[PDB]
């Protein structure tokens, strides 16, 4: 066909293309925070305890839990980006809005 | 710092922490409710088909 | 497509597009009582400071 | 969905109730530590405001 | 007393914060619906 | 006075050692409970800032 007016997908597909670049740093942030939580659990177990068996078990348990939670924290970050791609809302704080 | 050790040091820990009869009734009822719910959801699953 | 109904609203497209502009109306019918706010704020501040 | 919601609400507790044995020192001591931590948190809440 | 000024400050700050929360709910609620119900039905149809 | 001051910093702890036995389940149990409570309080203190 012929270009009478500017199409919407010229906007929507460039935005959707640039938004997909955001997945990476968002998962970097989650990895860094899990690093800090493991560090602090090690400080607490180092300071308090001198029953080697009890400090070993307690740090294993608290870190296994933090690992099982990384698997749930990263789904909602993927699902928030997917939600960002599902619809284009031009009703606020934009040139048109 | 000191309350937990004082409470623990008293004798007959099996009688210090005894439950009231109300909790025994509450947990028996919740177990029956849980099993009944599972059976009902099984029947619904086997009826929808 | 090229078959456009020029008599009605398109149905799902613009009924839903307007459900997304009725929803903002639902968000402003809240009617929070100011007096109980200012009371509970006062008690909150005093209880937070405490002793 | 109704039955699923009810099971979800009840499961976290019946998980413990289904394993009950009256002669269980581990339960008694866990209850003791839970009551003591609750008391010390409520007390600090009322006095310090924390 | 001065406590009233403190109440006034908190009263204004909550309004300002809730002014931000509504925007987020207004932006995310339609998209949450597009992804999980409308676009899923469309793709199922095709 | 100097000796009495020194002995005060030692009595609080050696009162546990004087009755030490190689096989004492009650001592172990209360050491476990006290160390779990210490851990939970310290961790919350380190991240919350309370």
């Amino acid at each position: 066909r012929t270009g009478l007016f500017t199409p919407d997908m010229a906007f929507e597909t460039i935005v959707k293309k640039q938004v997909k670049k955001i997945r990476e740093p968002c998962l970097k942030c989650v990895d860094m925070v899990i690093s800090e939580l493991i560090s602090t659990v090690r400080q607490c177990t180092k300071k308090l305890q001198q029953y080697p068996r009890l400090r070993e078990e307690m740090e294993r348990i608290v870190t296994t839990h933090i690992r099982e939670r990384e698997g749930r924290t990263k789904e909602q970050v993927m699902l928030l980006i997917d939600i960002e791609l599902a619809y284009m809302n031009t009703n606020h704080e934009d040139f048109i809005g | 710092s000191e309350l937990l050790a004082n409470l623990y040091s008293c004798g007959d820990q099996n009688t210090l922490m005894e439950e009231s009869a109300e909790q025994a009734q509450r947990r028996d009822e919740m177990l029956r409710m849980y099993h009944a719910l599972k059976e009902a959801l099984s029947i619904i699953g086997n009826i929808n088909t | 497509g090229d078959q456009i109904d020029t008599y009605e609203l398109s149905g799902g497209a613009r009924i839903n597009r307007i459900f997304h502009e009725r929803f903002p109306f639902e968000l402003v019918k809240m009617e929070f009582d100011e007096k109980e706010l200012r009371r509970e704020i006062s008690y909150a501040i005093k209880n937070i400071h405490g002793i | 969905n109704k039955l699923q919601s009810q099971l979800l609400s009840i499961e976290k507790e019946v998980e413990e109730y289904k394993n009950f044995r009256p002669d269980d020192p581990a339960r008694k001591t866990k209850a003791l530590l839970q009551m003591v931590q609750q008391f010390a948190v409520d007390f600090e809440k009322r006095i310090e405001g924390s | 007393p001065q406590l009233e000024r403190q109440v006034e400050t908190i009263r204004n700050l909550v309004d300002s914060y809730m002014a931000i929360v509504n925007k987020t709910v207004r932006d995310l609620m339609p998209k949450t619906i597009m992804h999980l119900m409308i676009n899923n039905t469309k793709e199922f149809i095709f």
